[PDB]
RNA sequence: GUUAAUUCCGAUAACGAACGAGACUCUGGCAUGCUAACUAGUUACGCGACCCCGGUCGGCGUAACUUCUUAGAGGGACAAGUGGCGUUCAGCCACCCGAGAUUGAGCAAUAACAGGUCUGUGAUGCCCUUAGAUGUCCGGGGCUGCACGCGCGCUACACUGACUGGCUCAGCGUGUGCCUACCCUACGCCGGCAGGCGCGGGUAACCCGUUGAACCCCAUUCGUGAUGGGGAUCGGGGAUUGCAAUUAUUCCCCAUGAACGAGGAAUUCCCAGUAAGUGCGGGUCAUAAGCUUGCGUUGAUUAAGUCCCUGCCCUUUGUACACA
């Protein structure tokens, strides 16, 4: 019936946190308290499951395209480096915050290495993410 | 939780030094000197403290519970490179330097180098620019 | 220049001026919320959400920046 | 059999007139034959001073060239291929010979 | 039975939009995603309404998919607003009556003509000795 | 100079064309540069035809 | 609704406006409806065809301003949605009603400049520009080091300009222009 | 070729060498009365051909 | 004095130093007897109504 | 700035002065007459002549031509 | 009179022409018409995976087709039609049909300037130098030196903002070198990072790359405070380039946190995808963009006029000027 692509990804990147965070098996790192997501900013985030958030947040584009690895993702997470009194750049992401990820989702297994190049998810994953799309969609109805 | 409790402690003097009650924990540590926002939401992560309360809300004793984190960071897994006094010249640690301390090392170094008769060393003492700057038309406000 | 001192937690008469004076307001934003009862804004908008928590207002609009609320339904 | 023939020059209409005297020639000889595929062609732009020395007004030009890349694909072992090939190809297009 | 197919295009300043047309249910998707949620939510009414415009009458019939490729936001959005309405009346124009078609095509003629014609207007290219392409540098006398 | 621009100009007209034109210019028998200039027929200036109609030497 | 149409979630029908001079400059009615008044554009291009711009469009055009807003008008469409409601919870109708409203109040009727300035009548169409143009700029001058937002300052200046209250920003310069151009004639 | 040069540097390379060898040749053949060159280059072999006035000496 | 309103008539030349008044003939909606000269300051259309504040206003123009 | 010049108006006074018969008072059938009897090396340039010529045809057709 | 135009009409001892303008060339836009495409795709079909018959998939493979993609021959717009103004002329304005009813540039005459360049050159005169060199090479410094003035610029003065998550959309390009020793990079591991180590792809519509760019957008956190705005000076540490970074080459981490509260006299640029905001390629490049040249994203206010100022041209007039 539903899918992935059919809902707000607004309010399902929360949800894909969450079942995450009720699993609690990631294989956290111990430095993801005190350092900084990449090189475009300053600032730690907010809230204290950013790794939470951003494993399954990085899952997501791996049902969309696949072969997509570590360069993919610190692509897809870069932003807006102020460089402060000469003009903005555009710059990366830290490739240690996705190939943790990474690691972690191919250690549970929701993703896995494919040929060429990067990570393609594995029909387990695939069956979960719309697993929590159904339960989105509900909350929706 | 709304109202101003007893006990809101609108002045602190933590490491002799100033600062208001009126402001949030981890942008108010930043006013003591050596400490920004950076290490300040290192400093309030290693403690177990809820990060939305503001200076005057939060009681007595876990105020020298974040100060003793500065003091000693390798005691609470603060890295060698997130410090600001990294591998020092004469003792080789890693350390972190509050508010009184800055400023004695800002003496304790620049003064060696004026001493050694380095070309780093007297651009300090005359009050010039170091890092190899363009002084022949930017910087004319601080002399005349 | 002007130096105004907005409260950061709320007094006991404040306290009562939010229980007495906000819901019959036309206009709820934390900005017409800190100016007339000179609060800060962001628990402007976080003891105004306790508001919504307990029912006395109604959201409208919900944004980043603009929050508006409304009265209760008089009739 | 799978052979490309890839033509380029910097002149259009004297590669289209040798690629499609290829095209007659493979019709003549009855082979078959894909179109003639016109690649993006590549537009090398360079834009330089106009003055010698250095004070005038700022003012540039604007050099062009551009290169073209047309393509054709015929299924026949090279004793066919290689003298309508050979003949009447014209000073600026540059053929190429492609066993795969 | 018959593939009542009709595949048509829709352009913005760059981007390129192809809705696609068969006979079916109202499945309006753009990019293999719905309609109602797409960047931004700002003006999500705007992008319904060609949908507004006709109702769901017309639209129960035909399903469409649309791709859309390059430009930035407001132009996919403006290049999947005309390419369904395109669509729309290009398979009006084979598979029902003309006579049908018309009276539809003149609702978006009479409301906004750019619903189903094409915006040619395209970035002036930047000349020497300027930061834009009228715009010039400062001139300094004395 | 000028009688070895009219005999240039004369046999490049004769030899077919709808128009020529010849410039010398420099230090000649002098310190001061001058430059004069010959001319005689028809001859564009602007445009596309200025590719393959004139040649310049 | 097909054929009747919703301005965004408003009434377009019922407002009658109260000038005669401006009936076809100012543009809500029947055709001149929208669902946002965002836009392909192309309404720049002849003398007179700005006209045939709605006002809702005219505004979301007009009042970003001052180098950060240029080339933000979803951005802005996104500060008059939020404000048709401020509008809706002050005075209680349909806000383009005080819209035009404010336009007829803050439009100056009569100016003065040269031919030393002698008094000249103004044209409707530079009346709803200049009307329009007057009531951007007190939205952006209270909003400027403020907590009091847009939301609140278009909203404002407009329920003000709506009634003419002495107060808005564009009521209090149009007391002053007309003042001064029956001065020096 | 084995060292595989571009075919951007190619185009670009062998009209270096029309220039080059045309500006070689009107500076060696100068009194000889040189006119032009073209380059028909050729698999196998470069045809390249000088066009002149005087052609005995 | 009240308030009138007036028709353009014709639309004839600019005026102002600068070129920026256009000297338009109008006249009024309730008294379309006589017909006056004004300045205008602005795009004046023909076959347009404007806002005048006197009927006593007119002056020289060339 | 639309005014077309003498190089259109010579050459659209010959066409209309040799053949007046084989021409008509519509743009797009005397275009390609005019490209018939004349050789016009760019399509623009037949383009504008074409039209300055049925621009003379309803001048012949109202009175007497220049 | 008219036009962007000595562009045309029209008066008329002038008529007929040439150069410039225009015409031309390139580019932008539309063509469900032609030719086509395993290095460009699309639709169907056969599988695969998942969801509660159907949906989704840049997950795989192949029967048509060129709509989207590329680029060729063609076509298409001419003030063409209507209605006003006008010698009813040249033309202007509005409307209809329309993808366009003023796309942008290139090229650009007669001449002049003692404009600049001998430091672009094996273009060159003459002069100076020429063995203790003003040739050439090597080492070190300098071209950066700072009481001050001026110009081109970059970042801000915040709440229309900033910060932190997430959503998610490009086009111009460029990429392994005669000398030449120096490329763009995928992906997997080490490291928070700069980077390192491995195997790969690409001499290129193939690989980078579906070029997942910002601004914007969705949700946070702050509250008019020099505040988390602002990011200069400076302290310490770690990498890369090179033979070498000290006068910090550039980057990364932490700390320090200056003036700056919308800028006087004056002055620059500009009217449609235009200004402006925003970022990305290219040049220079071992290292590398506060520059420049292009590109794309968002995208307006105002006006359809005049000689007020500033310039420039033309007619009339004076000249004892004519290297003017
Ligand atoms: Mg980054
Ligand atoms: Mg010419
Ligand atoms: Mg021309
Ligand atoms: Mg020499
Ligand atoms: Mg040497
Ligand atoms: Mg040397
Ligand atoms: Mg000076
Ligand atoms: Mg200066
Ligand atoms: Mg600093
Ligand atoms: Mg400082
Ligand atoms: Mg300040
Ligand atoms: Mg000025
Ligand atoms: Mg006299």
């Amino acid at each position: 019936g539903v899918t992935v692509k059919d809902v707000n990804q607004q309010e399902f990147v929360r949800a894909l946190a969450a079942f995450l965070k009720k699993s609690g098996k990631l294989k956290v790192p111990e430095w993801v308290d005190t350092v900084k997501l990449a090189k475009h900013k300053e600032l730690a985030p907010y809230d204290e499951n950013w790794f939470y958030t951003r494993a399954a947040s990085t899952a997501r584009h791996l049902y969309l395209r696949g072969g997509a690895g570590v360069g993919s993702m610190t692509k897809i997470y870069g932003g807006r480096q102020r460089n402060g009194v000469m003009p903005s750049h555009f710059s990366r992401g830290s490739k240690s915050v996705a190939r943790r990820v990474l690691q972690a989702l191919e250690g549970l297994k929701m993703v896995e290495k494919d040929q060429d190049g990067g990570r393609k998810l594995t029909p387990q994953g695939q069956r979960d993410l719309d697993r929590i799309a159904g339960q989105v969609a509900a909350a929706k109805k | 939780s709304l109202v101003i409790p007893e006990k809101f402690q609108h002045i602190l003097r933590v490491l002799n030094t100033n600062i208001d009650g009126r402001r949030k924990i981890a942008f108010a540590i930043t006013a003591i000197k050596g400490v920004g926002r950076r290490y300040a939401h290192v400093v309030l992560r290693k403690a177990d403290i809820d990060l939305t309360k503001r200076a005057g809300e939060l009681t007595e004793d876990e105020v020298e519970r974040v100060i003793t984190i500065m003091q000693n960071p390798r005691q609470y897994k603060i890295p060698d490179w997130f410090l600001n006094r990294q591998k020092d010249v004469k003792d080789g640690k890693y350390s972190q330097v509050l508010a009184n301390g800055l400023d004695n090392k800002l003496r304790e170094d620049l003064e060696r180098l004026k001493k050694i008769r380095a070309h780093r060393g007297l651009r300090h003492f005359w009050g010039l620019r170091v890092r190899g700057q363009h002084t022949k038309t930017t910087g004319r406000r601080g002399r005349t | 220049r002007d130096k105004l001192n907005n409260l950061v937690l709320f007094d006991k008469a404040t306290y009562d001026k939010l229980c007495k004076e906000v819901p019959n307001y036309k206009l709820i934003t934390p900005a017409v919320v800190s100016e007339r009862l000179k609060i800060r804004g962001s628990l402007a908008r976080a003891a105004l959400q306790e508001l919504l928590s307990k029912g006395l207002i109604k959201l409208v609009s919900k944004h980043r920046a603009q929050v508006i609320y409304t009265r209760n339904t008089k009739g | 059999h799978r052979i490309r023939i890839t033509l380029t020059s910097r002149n259009v209409k004297s590669l289209e007139k040798v690629c499609a005297d290829l095209i007659r020639g493979a019709k003549e000889k009855n082979l078959k034959v894909k179109g003639p595929v016109r690649m993006p062609t590549k537009t090398l732009r360079i834009t330089t001073r106009k003055t010698p020395c250095g004070e005038g007004s700022k003012t540039w030009d604007r050099f062009q060239m551009r290169i073209h890349k047309r393509l054709i694909d015929l299924h026949s072992p090279s004793e066919i291929v290689k003298q309508i090939t050979s003949i009447s190809i014209e000073p600026g297009v540059e053929v190429e010979v492609t066993i795969a | 039975g018959p593939l009542q197919s009709v595949q048509v295009f829709g352009r913005k300043k760059t981007a390129t939009a192809v809705a696609h047309c068969k006979r079916g249910n109202g499945l309006i998707k753009v990019n293999g995603r719905p309609l109602e949620m797409i960047e931004p939510r700002t003006l999500q009414y705007k992008l319904l309404e060609p949908v507004l415009l006709l109702g769901k009458e017309r639209f129960a019939g035909v399903d469409i998919r649309v791709r859309v490729k390059g430009g930035g936001h407001v132009a996919q959005i403006y290049a999947i607003r005309q390419s369904i309405s395109k669509a729309l009346v290009a398979y009006y124009q084979k598979y029902v009556d003309e006579a049908s078609k018309k009276e539809i095509k003149d609702i978006l003629i009479q409301y906004d003509r750019t619903l189903l014609v094409a915006d040619p207007r395209r970035c002036e290219s930047k000349k020497f000795g300027g930061p834009g392409a009228r715009a010039r540098y400062q001139k300094s006398y004395r | 100079v000028r009688r070895a621009c009219y005999g240039v100009l004369r046999f490049i007209m004769e030899s077919g064309a709808k128009g020529c034109e010849v410039v010398v210019s420099g230090k000649l028998r002098g310190q001061r540069a001058k430059s004069m200039k010959f001319v005689d027929g028809l001859m564009i200036h602007s445009g596309d035809p200025v590719n393959y109609y004139v040649d310049t030497a | 609704t097909p054929d009747i149409k919703l301005f965004g979630k408003w009434s377009t029908d019922d407002v009658q406006i109260n000038d005669i001079s401006l009936q076809d400059y100012i543009a809500v009615k029947e055709k001149y409806a929208k669902y946002l008044p965002h836009s392909a554009g192309r309404y720049a291009a002849k003398r007179f065809r700005k006209a045939q711009c709605p006002i809702v469009e005219r505004l979301t055009n007009s009042m970003m301003m001052h180098g950060r807003n240029n080339g933000k008008k979803l951005m802005t469409v996104r500060i008059v949605k939020h404000a048709f409601e401020i509008i809706h919870l002050l005075t209680g109708e349909n806000p383009l009603q005080v819209l035009v409203n404010a336009i007829i109040n803050s439009g100056p009727r009569e100016d003065s400049t040269r031919i030393r300035r002698q008094a000249v009548d103004v044209s409707p169409l530079r009346r709803v520009n200049q009307a329009i143009w007057l009531l951007c700029t007190g939205a952006r001058e209270a909003a400027f080091r403020n907590i009091k937002t847009i939301a609140e300052c278009l909203a404002d200046e407009l329920i003000n300009a709506a009634k003419g209250s002495s107060n808005s920003y564009a009521i209090k310069k149009k007391d002053e222009l007309e003042r001064v151009a029956k001065s020096n004639r | 070729m084995a060292v595989q040069i571009s075919k951007k540097r190619k185009f670009v390379a062998d009209g270096i060498f029309k220039a080059e060898l045309n500006e070689f040749l009107t500076r060696e053949l100068a009194e000889d009365g040189y006119s032009g060159v073209e380059v028909r280059v050729t698999p196998t072999r470069t045809e390249i051909i000088i066009l002149a006035t005087r052609t005995q000496n | 004095q009240p308030i009138k309103l007036a028709r353009v008539t014709k639309v004839l030349g600019r005026t102002g130093s600068q070129g920026q008044c256009t000297q338009v003939r109008v006249e009024f909606m309730d008294d379309t007897s006589r017909s006056i000269i004004r300045n205008v300051k602005g795009p004046v259309r023909e076959g347009d109504v404007l806002t005048l504040l006197e009927s006593e206003r007119e002056a020289r123009r060339l | 700035g639309r005014v077309r010049t003498k190089t259109v108006k010579k050459a659209a006074r010959v066409i209309i002065e040799k053949y007046y018969t084989r021409l008509g008072n519509d743009f797009h059938t005397n275009k390609r007459v005019c490209e018939e009897i004349a050789i016009i090396p760019s399509k623009k340039l037949r383009n504008k002549i074409a039209g300055y010529v049925t621009h003379l045809m309803k001048r012949i057709q109202r009175g007497p031509v220049r």
